[PDB]
RNA sequence: CCACCCGAGAUUGAGCUAACAGGUCUGUGAUGCCCUGUCCGGGGCUGCACGCGCGCUACACUGACUGGCUCAGCGUGUCCUACGCCGGCAGGCGCGGGUAACCCGUUGAACCCCAUUCGUGAUGGGGAUCGGGGAUUGCAAUUAUUCCCC
């Protein structure tokens, strides 16, 4: 029965589709089915260009009731349509990773050794310099993958941080000025939050530090 | 000098240097 | 190390690089004498001319120009290549040098190191 | 704005609402003057002896033709266009980008620069006026809409 309310999901007519859409969420939100529709939702991506919206749709706040290895596993089909160059796919796809962490899930759902290949995967898009649609989504989810990563495990939190720093810095060249403004409000919250009250454990810092101490060398 | 041809000064030395700094697949699998 | 300037026209904006090197000028990748007007060679070769080949054996230039015209773009050029070499040897060589250098290079003409002041006059209602 | 110290006093009493050169809405004077069109088709909208004014192209050698090389800026748009195929050209078919310091667009502009032919000849200067054909927008191209070839 659950995939008969499953495979309804993919159907053309939007009215079906979008009350499919709200009942999937509200039956695991409310688990043993989690599997299953994962397994669902990974092959319809590689069978396929219109059902991909939908499908991502699903997968935009479907990931946070996830385990581990569907997690890894479509974090992987969530990056190979990063491959394809289509615009209403990448929006979408950038915009599920935000509901991934914005979330911020348990250590049963994401681990904290899962975020760190996740954000070093994604350096490899920083679309072009000045395009501010994806843009100012790509570094929403940057700040909102390492603020995650932090609350797991802060002393690799701290090991991450400056090569974010290095594009944050870098892409305040853009001549939009709302990227601008989302730069460093991401900046801002990363230093209000995961780096003031853990700066005491860290203690005083000189220029031949060793730890995660060197870190906040490269963060200045 | 003013404001029309220091843009064009400042974006043009801009891209001389990274020329100077100049001189693959992306990474689809993220668990080796 | 290195030292990075501008020189201007009217449009035409120049920017040269120069650095540690054996003496070899080049303009958007191409050398000095390969620059399209070969009526006006000269003017690229004043700053060269008046100082000497040896004064310029000690160092590389590259010099990128965008906008203008023809005759514009090579009164930027032989302004930032000159140009170049005076900050250079200001910083690196002693200023002795550098004196002498300002010297004879605004005696000569002084739009080798001061710029035009002269641009297109707007018309209004 | 509120509370408070000092301070006689951190506000108590006498005068001022008013208006429509914008007007509107159909109520009145047996109010002052003075008289008793719609749809459809076709045409031309400068047809040209002349007087008076703008402009464009030229009369060539500091030039025309052919090839090659090499540089802009204000602006532009959901109408600007990229790319592929076909034709010799105007022009067709397909598929994308851009509401825009994001695409056109590193805005590959023209004089200019370098080689070739021409050689003072109403001439390879100058292009009007014409003949024949082709293509595009439009209900419609005749009195040549516009563009291309000889």
């Amino acid at each position: 029965v659950y995939h008969g309310l499953l495979s309804f999901t993919v159907h053309p007519k939007p009215k079906i589709r979008k009350a499919a859409q709200h009942g999937v969420c509200s039956v695991l939100k409310g688990h043993p089915a989690a599997i299953s529709t994962a397994k669902f939702c990974i092959q319809e991506i590689e069978k396929s260009a219109t059902t991909t919206l939908h499908m991502l749709t699903l997968l935009k706040d479907l990931l946070p009731c996830f385990p581990e290895g569907l997690v890894k596993s479509c974090s992987e089909t969530l990056l190979r349509v990063m491959t394809l160059s289509h615009v209403l796919v990448t929006a979408c796809a950038m915009q599920a990773f935000h509901s991934l962490f914005h979330a911020r899930p348990g250590l049963s759902t994401l681990s904290a050794e899962l975020n760190a290949q996740i954000i070093t995967a994604l350096y490899d898009y920083v679309p072009s310099e000045n395009d501010l649609q994806p843009l100012l989504a790509w570094l929403k989810v940057m700040e909102k993958a390492h603020i995650n990563l932090v609350r797991l495990q802060w002393d690799l939190g701290l090991g991450h941080l400056p090569r974010f720093f290095g594009t944050a810095v870098t892409c305040l060249l853009s001549p939009h000025s709302q990227v601008l403004t989302a730069a460093t409000q991401s900046l801002k919250e990363i230093l209000k939050e995961c780096v003031a009250p853990h700066m005491a454990d860290i203690g005083s810092v000189t220029s031949s530090a060793s730890g995660p101490a060197q870190s906040v060398a490269k963060m200045f | 000098v003013g404001p029309r041809l220091s843009r064009r000064i400042l974006q043009q030395a801009r891209q001389q240097q990274e020329e100077l700094e100049a001189e693959r697949e992306r990474t689809t699998r993220l668990g080796p | 190390q290195s030292v990075q300037v501008f020189g201007r026209k009217k449009t035409a904006t120049a920017v040269a690089h120069c650095k540690r090197g054996n003496g070899l000028i080049k303009v958007n990748g191409r050398p000095l004498e390969m620059i399209e007007p070969r009526t006006l060679q000269y003017k690229l070769l004043e700053p060269v001319l008046l100082l000497g080949k040896e004064r310029f054996a000690g160092v590389d230039i590259r010099v990128r120009v965008k906008g203008g015209g023809h005759v514009a773009q090579i009164y930027a050029i032989r302004q930032s290549i000159s140009k170049a070499l005076v900050a250079y040897y200001q910083k690196y060589v002693d200023e002795a040098s550098k004196k002498e250098i300002k010297d004879i290079l605004i005696q000569y003409d002084r739009t080798l190191l001061v710029a035009d002041p002269r641009r297109c006059e707007s018309k209004k209602f």
